[PDB]
């Protein structure tokens, strides 16, 4: 899973 | 904004300078900005300097930036939504 | 779970003033999603009517369990953070 | 504007 | 830059759904759809439409709701259905 | 479970 | 336990051609909430490069299974209950 | 604005 995917699970 | 209750992400924060700074490097050109923004810029910035394990993609390394400065940490998990929160707060005021 | 896990996504043990509460409106077990901690501390707070009639974001919790947790004898529901701490304090997250 | 509508502008 | 979200996407209720939102105190013309839900919760609690034992089920026969959703009833668990009368009812901002 | 929390778990 | 489920937690059974997008990303169930649907198939478009480098809101997608789930040979991702649409048209709501 | 961005702003 990728950066943005873990980011987007806090905007 | 309006009648409606607001929620954290509308929330109104006047970043502090070291945040500042890291928010208009993705171009970001206002000092007042949302909690939603904040998150949405902070994630571009992380994309941008490509600062992700690249295995692990939710362990940052911060060391050696702008961003590590701001945490007060060589690195972080995106996992532990909380302490990114805090660390944000931190970096902050609340406009009234 | 393969998809990453949002905040509210997030598995708690409640420490045990906080696990007092929780079972009082009927929740009967240890391990919480952050998601529930909200709901059953929001069914508290309604139930118990421990907010203010004309301004229904104050909650007043001095004399209560609530009182024991925030430290404080009232507080704004406004403030999204300062709930978050008060929870984060009273429990311990499954990591 | 209700406390239940307050709370769930934080579940 | 920011790229809106369902919730804040701007509509233009058309005139039943307008009517609605305005009888529980809402005085504009343009909403987001989190307004929309928002003043909808608030106009079908204001006139306790739902089922006292089964607090999902809203009934609506005879009232402006019903209008809405062509229908005496719904359930408020079958949130498609309900997005889906919604966007019946408006105009999207485009 | 009341309206208002079925109604919070669609704003 | 008595907490009412969000529309992301709704658990669905994806038909054959939505089954087979989300499993040639990993995914390796044939039951679903909504939220996997929609991480499964924004991964799809993006590892698959289904979106337009210059206006990455379209998707072109005429020579891939994804234009038979939307019924088009394109689509833009700011059409959010447009996409919802063709998704729930795609799946069997589990009772 | 990218397409990560884009799907984000419907999980």
């Amino acid at each position: 899973t990728s950066f943005c995917e873990y980011w987007a699970x806090x905007p | 904004m309006s009648q409606i209750p607001a929620s954290e992400q509308e929330t109104l924060v006047r970043p502090k300078p070291l945040l500042l700074k890291l928010l208009k490097s993705v171009g970001a050109q206002k000092d007042t900005y949302t909690m939603k923004e904040v998150l949405f810029y902070l994630g571009q910035y992380i994309m941008t300097k490509r600062l992700y394990d690249e295995k692990q993609q939710h362990i940052v390394y911060c060391s050696n930036d702008l961003l590590g400065d701001l945490f007060g940490v060589p690195s972080f998990s995106v996992k532990e939504h909380r302490k990114i929160y805090t660390m944000i707060y931190r970096n902050l005021v609340v406009v009234n």
